């Protein structure tokens, strides 16, 4: 199963930085040494087994993207699953960006009429904090006026905080099929194991595939998933400095207990128990019961 | 001799490399060799450091838009190698485009490639590209099992098949033309192309075009027909080694004789009539005829033709005065021009007496006997110069 | 057990006796790769370890492992021959100066940056221009002394343009720009572009050049290595870069003198930075000039090939001008059941006239791969980045008839504990093991090699036998009966220094070979053993290592003013530290001489 | 041959753009948009000598990448190249444009020639001078800076020479006295006075003291430069056959002039074309040189048969018949007589009674 994802945007908007940080295990300080992307850099990402993401890291320069809409129009915009257009919020040519975004939208509608548009308004860390909301809603009122042709969500991203993983989790959540089945599986696992919060990650990129939070969840932060993803990616890089693979995490807090163990061959599961009376050794094989069940299910199938 | 055969596709799924027979990476070569739709139908010549990529991109008319058959060359080669490799690439690309139009062959084989030593029996396209590479890398007879799918040829030449006729009818498809199967089923080593045209009820230009198509793909050759007056000669490119594979094939097909002995019988210029001894039976003679046909298929023999060069009523005088007066006075100094018929016989063949047309062409085009032409050479022995050498026309017809 | 281990020094001067002491300290120890070995201030790193021509990681030293002392801090000397071939092209379209500087010097400097070696580099451009004068009086009076006469009657002048004198610095690739700016103005410098009061002048061929004179100038530099001894450079190498193919037209006496000077110590490395390795014996000396051919095997020749495209590689250059029967047939191949006899003779073959006479002899009975002496030689980058020192051990030793046939034996006895009075804090009076070890160290520091207690020592044609038995030290010297009585060669040249632009100074120097048999070894043995003489450091023929230090006043304020950006440097008033406090500086000098005497207060 | 010299560079916020061209607007925007992949390339193709055939042209180039920290993002990405006609050779301008790319790389690394705007204006006079004196003379000497000067020279790009065997005979075609003999190679100076036109490679190697492999590589190098050419041994028992190029004798006047200046003896009159043509056409298999001499004494009065056979073999007017009997079929009598030591008559005495391998006239 191949999904074709377009990564378009203006010159210097930061598309290769997002591709390197999310998929190629870069950090934010290492993207300053990234060179210019000449034409299109095709990337194949093995994400959740049989599903393969075709990432088309297109060049953002003007002579490249005049060539994209004229000669390579049939090669690029045909069979497009997700179109990602990246907007630099510190760009002084936003009216020049809107016309090019309209041209890319017109080519995408004329070639692949069943596609989803994501407008990532990048470089939000260069905007001061109290102005970081009403500026973004200023652009979000424009692009949603522009993008009435297809389904479009606009997200404010930056590589120096947790919003990048939220945006890329929202991007790859639509590409994963049968997500109500995984949501029902996580709901039944949290009901069976008496867990407050069950979050399923990916093994390599650590993007949040699915999550389920019960009413007994002690966490009140709405941006906790991408924060935990950043935590486990930083610790995976710390383990990879020692040439070792992180396998299991166990915690016993004052009122909680968090367990990060591998679930499938391509996932990690975070299980949080809100009851301190439940020991670690009960939950650490309560997860293994479901792991043995899905191994027995996937052995026959 | 090219380095490699590269098949590069392009479309909405990205630039992909489908095949590369001698096992730059595949992703880098797929990025390099992929062209756009504006570059289709023209010659693609690209040289990176020392390798030269010659190909012909063709629009596929599925996610694929473009495909290209690319031959990699060492860039010290002649431009004739580049021209014939571009011709081979555009012919293979036209064949694959017609296969895509017919039965969706290229898209199905590309899906079989993308689903995946072991690739060669599983893929027919890998087999015919390997056959094209093996036909390019060797000067011998290599069978091109790709597809049939549709200049200086003379009417006195003969079309000789390089393989069995039954195998050629087996390889031809259901939708083949009636003219091609009539040409293959009708022709013979002795029967020339004019009798091939008037016996298979086809026009001569269509027979010439089918013969050119047959000798391009390595299924036939253009030779002079077999006759007892044909003086043969050992070719300089022949191999008389006992460890040669052609000697092994001659021992496998003819176990009664050995190849260096029979090639040593053709050391001196002798005809087929000089082989025929009263002690030798006719079965030995027919076996020798089959062996001559076999090593003419391997280009181990050359035919020596007699070439004549020129030195020092009203239409006869006009043709005699068409040339210079010094050679006219040299002709008048010969007393054998006092005959009335000899002047007309000399003046009728003045365009043929330049050393470019041999005696067989003169006796076929004018429908004259060899004895009359030898008598004409005896009358003008002090003017004409008579030499014997091989025909350079025969070396042009080869599998490119 | 290892059979080869290499130790590299860095930023530190190590004597040969100190290298022998380090080899004795590593005589029964295990060594691993990249191991810091320190012994009495001599720090060294184990570079590579070999067992049976294979690079290994560990090993053991058991008195049969030969050691190699390389240096990453050497007094290297680079000579560049700016002959007439430096303005010529090649088969790849590069100028030979462009090929040499842009390929070999850039590759050498980047490999020096890769190996992190800090050499003391001297770069000098040398050439020779032949004049058309037919007398001496055409040249001006101010520089007539540096103009010589050839053996063919031609008049020439040798030019030596120094661009770096003794500089040590990182990032040597900034040098090349200056070398490039000594390429444009070079024919103006060596009087090719019609200087005033001179003849025409033509730049010579690289074969007809001052190559051996440049080698002997580097040898004259390295002969006085004891005069200004720094404590942070160890090795010596002299590099000659030439745009000729490797052939030279040299003098016989100069070649004999250069070989005899290289027997005493081995420095000379030449490489060819033009390419095109010729199809003969490559280091070639055409004698009687400046035919009779000589092949020097004492030159470590190398060949540089920078970059190319597809073709076969040519080795010869191309030139265009400015502008009756059966007796002939038998002499075609003259001087250049029988079928089975002939075939078995050809099978018994497994070089032209030898095989032909072999066929003519054995027939009466029973009735383009390149050759090994012309193969492609690469650049010895190991000898040019980390130059190895002279080995402490040699295996050559003549027999008893050779030692009694051409050598004169003379013995000298030193009885210990009565003739020795070297006192260390009035303690033990320098026992005979210490004097014996000091004798071997003083022999090794002059350039002797140990022939593989009792030690046999050799340097050139002189042999030493230093024997310690039952408290007696016996030193026997074996001098040859027919010594190499060479002569002196007077040399005149034009020299431009490192900080001068176009002023060529007329200089002269004499090429001479030192006498190793005339060294006063008895005076050095008296200096080592006896403590009462001690004035032998003033004897110049003993070649004491010397260095000089000056104690200067520290005018920190005016120096900081000039280095801060003052335009005028004459801000010192009339005396350095003119008043200050006059007894504060004297008390500082009293404290300094207290530190000289190791007096603590 | 060079029709335009163009200098392109990678802009920030614009793609590959063309900055300077010598004949004003030669390269169109459609033509540059067709080949902008191969002009400003991906990092897998940088510092490579990429030439590509255009719609009607041949875009020669070499993209240069620097990758510092002081640049726009990280690197410069410039490209100076040539464009010629598509039917031209363009095999000699590729080292010229690679040397120009190296010149621009060293000039940028030394004095920042491409980064600074005041040195970008000097590229147009440099490229006008380059297009002026590379097309005309094929040699440019252009001083740029105080230390840098562009030195370029077109090499003739000769093809690869054939491998010279031990039995081959080198024959001069280029008149030795028109060479400065003092500045040849020393091996070539040893080999050249013993070449003549009738001596083997082993006979040169043994008549001199040069080794066989050294004289083989030297003859191959002289074949590379077109100085000598290889013919076979010219024994009087050789059998020659004519080639179809004998009519190319009388279809080309310059070949007739070369025959009448080469074949005729020293001090004699110029021979007739009829005699030389009849001597070429009388060569039949089974007849040696002695049969040609005894058959035609009138035509050999002012004709040397050695020079006749030599110029027939040089211009491929006649071929040879060597007898192929190690007694395998790979070697002829010339190879066996060159290897063992016997002459033709002795080897024919040994190999006449051959009941195992039968003689082949290949
Ligand atoms: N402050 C800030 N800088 C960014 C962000 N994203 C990217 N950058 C910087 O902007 C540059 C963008 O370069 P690149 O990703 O190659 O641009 P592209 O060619 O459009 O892919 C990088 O060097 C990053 O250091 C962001 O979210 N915030
Ligand atoms: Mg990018």
């Amino acid at each position: 199963m191949r999904k074709k994802v377009l990564l378009m945007g203006r010159s210097g908007s930061g598309k290769s930085s997002m591709r390197s940080i999310v998929f190629s295990n870069y950090v934010a300080k290492d993207t300053r040494r990234l060179g210019a992307t000449i034409d299109i850099e095709h990337s194949h990402v093995r994400f959740l087994g049989n599903l393969v993401l075709n990432l088309w890291d297109c060049g953002g320069q003007e002579a490249f993207m005049e060539n994209y809409l004229s000669a390579q129009r049939d090669h690029i915009f045909r069979n497009v699953q997700v179109l990602i257009y990246v907007f630099d919020v510190e760009s002084r040519e936003f009216e020049r960006d809107l016309v090019t975004f309209r041209n890319c939208l017109e080519a995408t509608v004329a070639n692949s009429p069943q596609a989803r548009v994501f407008c990532l308004i990048h470089k939000m860390d260069l905007v001061q904090e109290d102005l970081r909301d009403l500026v973004f809603e200023e652009r979000k009122a424009i692009l949603l006026e522009t993008s009435k042709d297809l389904e479009t969500t606009c997200l404010a991203t930056s590589i120096w905080d947790e919003t990048l993983f939220k945006a890329w989790s929202a991007i790859v959540y639509t590409l994963i099929p049968n997500t109500p089945t995984l949501e029902s599986h996580l709901r039944e696992f949290a009901k069976a194991a008496e867990a407050a919060e069950v979050i399923l990650f990916e093994r390599t990129t650590f993007l949040v595939i699915s999550s389920y939070s019960s009413e007994s969840n002690p966490a009140t932060d709405a941006h906790r998933f991408e924060k935990i993803s950043n935590i486990v990616k930083q610790f995976k890089l710390s383990c990879s400095k020692m040439q070792a693979q992180f396998t299991t995490f166990e915690l016993r807090g004052g009122n909680f207990s968090a367990f990060i163990v591998p679930y499938t061959e391509d996932t990690y599961i975070l299980v949080v128990i809100a009851d301190p009376e439940i020991e670690s050794a009960v939950t650490l094989m309560n997860i293994q019961s479901a792991r043995r069940f899905i191994e027995a299910s996937k052995s026959a199938s | 001799s090219p380095i490699s055969v590269i098949l590069v596709s392009s479309g909405s799924r990205g630039n992909k490399l489908l095949f590369r027979y001698p096992f730059f990476s595949d992703v880098i070569l797929a990025t390099i060799l992929a062209t756009k739709s504006e570059m289709c139908g023209q010659k693609f010549e690209l040289k990176i450091d020392n390798v030269r990529f010659v190909g012909h991109p063709t629009l596929l008319q599925p996610t694929m838009i473009l495909f290209n058959v690319v031959f990699a060359l060492r860039a010290n080669a002649d431009p004739s190698v580049i021209n014939c490799l571009h011709n081979l690439s555009r012919r293979i690309a036209t064949v694959l485009q017609h296969e895509e139009r017919r039965c969706q062959y290229l898209t199905r084989e590309a899906k079989l490639i993308l689903a995946l030593h072991h690739i060669l029996p599983k893929c027919k396209l890998a087999r015919d590209l390997k056959e094209a590479y093996d036909s390019l890398c060797t000067s011998g007879v290599v069978r091109l099992h790709i597809n049939s799918w549709l200049k200086a040829i003379r009417p006195y030449h003969a079309l000789l098949l390089l393989s069995d006729e039954k195998s050629l009818l087996g390889e031809l498809p259901i939708d083949c033309s009636p003219a091609l199967v009539r040409v293959i089923k009708t022709t013979s080593a002795v029967k020339n192309l004019q009798q091939l045209a008037q016996d298979a009820d086809l026009a001569l230009l269509q027979v010439f075009q089918l013969a050119a198509h047959l000798v391009y793909w390595g299924k036939a050759i253009i030779i002079y027909p077999l006759c007892e007056n044909n003086v043969y000669m050992l070719s300089p490119n022949a191999s008389v080694c006992l460890y040669s594979p052609l000697a092994e094939q001659f021992s496998h097909q003819f176990p009664s004789h050995d190849l260096p002995s029979v090639l040593a019988k053709f050391s001196l210029p002798v005809s087929l009539s000089e082989f025929r001894n009263p002690l030798a039976p006719a079965v030995q003679e027919t076996q020798l005829i089959q062996m001559v046909v076999w090593m003419l298929q391997r280009r181990l023999l050359i035919q020596l033709h007699t070439y004549v060069c020129l030195m020092a009523q009203r239409m006869t005088e006009n043709l005699l005065a068409s040339l210079s007066e010094h050679e006219r006075a040299a002709i008048l100094s010969v007393p054998a021009a006092q005959n009335p018929e000899d002047l007309r016989m000399f003046a009728r063949l003045l365009h043929y007496f330049r050393g470019r047309h041999h005696l067989e062409e003169i006796m076929y085009n004018e429908n004259t006997r060899r004895s009359q032409l030898l008598m004409l050479f005896d009358k003008f022995r002090s003017v004409l110069v008579v030499t014997t050498h091989e025909d350079p026309v025969i070396a042009v017809f080869q599998a490119l | 057990t290892l059979d080869l281990v290499e130790l590299t020094f860095k930023d530190q001067y190590i004597g040969r006796g100190d290298m022998w002491r380090l080899k004795k300290s590593l005589v029964s120890t295990c060594a691993y790769i990249t191991q810091k070995v320190e012994f009495a201030g001599i720090r060294a790193q184990a570079g590579e370890l070999w067992v049976k021509n294979e690079k290994v990681m560990c090993g053991y030293i058991s008195e049969d492992t030969r050691v190699v002392f390389r240096s990453t801090s050497a007094m290297v000397y680079i000579f560049i021959q700016m002959s007439c071939e430096m303005w010529d092209f090649d088969i790849y379209g590069d100028l030979y100066f462009e090929k040499a500087v842009n390929g070999f010097l850039a590759d050498l400097f980047t490999k020096w940056k890769e190996k992190n070696c800090s050499h003391e580099v001297t770069v000098v451009l040398f050439s020779r221009t032949f004049y058309d004068a037919k007398s001496v009086d055409e040249f001006p009076e101010i520089n007539r002394a540096s103009i010589r006469q050839d053996h063919k009657g031609r008049f020439y002048e040798d030019f030596y343009k120094v661009v770096v004198q003794n500089e040590r610095r990182e990032e040597w690739t900034s040098l090349l720009v200056t070398i490039k700016k000594l390429f444009i103005q070079y024919p103006v410098l060596v009087r090719l572009e019609q200087a005033e009061g001179f003849p025409q002048g033509d730049n010579s061929t690289s074969a007809q050049g001052n190559y051996l004179e440049a080698i002997n100038l580097s040898f004259n530099v390295f002969d006085k290595h004891y005069i200004n001894r720094n404590f942070d450079r160890t090795g010596q190498m002299s590099v000659v870069i030439t745009p000729g193919v490797g052939v030279f037209e040299v003098d016989r006496l100069l070649m004999i003198l250069t070989k005899q000077r290289m027997i005493d110590n081995g420095i000379g490395v030449d490489l060819v930075c033009m390419g095109e390795q010729p199809l003969h014996a490559v280091p070639l000396f055409k004698l009687h000039n400046r035919d009779d051919y000589n092949i020097p095997h004492w030159i470590n020749h190398s060949f540089y090939t920078s970059k190319s495209q597809l073709f076969c590689n040519s080795f010869t250059p191309r030139i265009k001008l400015a502008g009756d029967y059966d007796a002939y047939d038998a002499q075609v191949f003259r001087l250049p059941e029988a079928i089975q006899i002939h075939h078995q003779t050809r099978q018994n073959m497994a070089l032209l006239e030898l095989a032909y006479h072999e066929a003519a002899g054995r027939h009466s009975n029973s009735p383009p791969v390149v050759p090994g002496f012309c193969c492609t030689v690469g650049v010895d980058w190991k000898s040019l980045t980390t130059p190895a020192c002279l080995p402490l051990t040699t295996d050559y030793f003549p027999d008893r008839q050779g030692l009694q046939n051409d050598y004169t034996e003379g013995c000298a006895d030193l009885l210990p504990e009565a003739d020795i009075d070297r006192r260390d804090e009035d303690g033990v009076q320098m026992t005979a093991q210490q004097v014996f070890e000091e004798f071997i160290c003083q022999r090794l520091m002059q350039g002797y090699q140990i022939i593989v207690d009792q030690y046999w020592l050799s340097m050139g044609r002189t042999f030493h036998k230093v024997t310690l038995k039952d408290k007696m030290i016996t030193v026997t010297r074996y001098l040859p009966k027919y010594p190499y009585e060479s002569a002196q060669i007077h040399y005149t040249y034009s020299l431009c220094p490192s900080h001068s632009d176009s002023e060529f100074v007329s200089c002269w120097v004499e090429f001479s070979h030192e006498r190793l048999e005339e060294y006063k070894w008895n005076y050095l043995d008296q200096y080592i053993c006896s403590a009462g003489s001690e004035d032998f450091s003033l004897i110049e023929s003993l070649k004491f290592w010397r260095t000089r230090f000056l104690l200067l006043p520290a005018c920190v304020t005016a120096t900081k003013r000039i280095t801060e950006g003052e335009a005028h440097c004459d801000i010192y008033g009339d005396r350095p530290r003119a008043d200050e406090d006059e007894w504060q500086l004297l008390d500082g000098f009293v404290r300094f001489v207290e530190g000289l005497n190791r007096i603590r207060r | 041959r060079i029709e335009c010299i163009f200098f392109s560079e990678f802009h920030p916020t614009l793609g590959p753009k063309i900055t300077y061209q010598v004949p004003e607007d030669f390269i169109s925007r459609e033509l540059f948009d067709t080949v902008q992949v191969y002009i400003i390339t991906k990092p897998e193709l940088q510092n490579k000598l990429i030439t590509v055939t255009a719609m009607e042209k041949k875009l020669i180039g070499c993209p240069v990448c620097i990758e510092h920290k002081k640049y726009s993002r990280n690197a410069l990405l410039f490209n100076l190249g040539f464009v010629c006609d598509a039917q031209a050779k363009t095999c000699a301008l590729e080292p010229i444009v690679k040397k120009l790319a190296g010149y621009l790389t060293t000039l940028e690394l030394e004095s920042s020639f491409v980064s600074m705007e005041e040195s970008k204006q000097k590229l147009v006079p440099i490229m006008t001078i380059l297009l002026e004196e590379l097309n005309a003379s094929g040699r440019c000497t252009l001083p740029i800076d105080e230390s840098n000067t562009i030195h370029l020279k077109v090499i003739e790009q000769r093809p690869d020479p054939p491998v010279a065997q031990e039995y081959d005979v080198p024959v001069f075609t280029k008149d030795k006295e028109d060479f400065f003999n003092s500045q040849w190679d020393l091996t070539t100076q040893q080999i050249l006075p013993y070449i003549d036109g009738f001596r083997h490679i082993q006979k040169i190697s043994a008549e001199a003291d040069v080794e066989l492999n050294l004289v083989r590589i030297a003859i191959q190098n002289l074949l590379y430069y077109g100085v000598v050419t290889l013919v076979s041994i010219l024994q009087y028992s050789n059998v020659y056959c004519p080639t179809p190029k004998v009519q190319d004798l009388v279809d080309d006047k310059s070949l007739q002039e070369a025959c009448l200046s080469y074949v005729t003896k020293q001090g004699h009159k110029r021979a007739s074309l009829r005699d030389v043509f009849q001597l070429y056409c009388s060569l039949s298999p089974g007849t040696t040189v002695r049969d040609l001499i005894g058959r035609h004494p009138q035509q050999l009065q002012h004709v040397d048969e050695r020079k006749l056979i030599q110029f027939g073999l040089m211009k491929n007017l006649i071929r040879r018949l060597q007898k192929y009997p190690l007694y395998t079929g790979c070697h002829s009598y010339d190879e066996i007589c060159c290897k063992t030591g016997m002459s033709y008559h002795e080897l024919d005495e040994r190999l006449e009674n051959d009941p195992n391998i039968i003689i082949c006239w290949k």
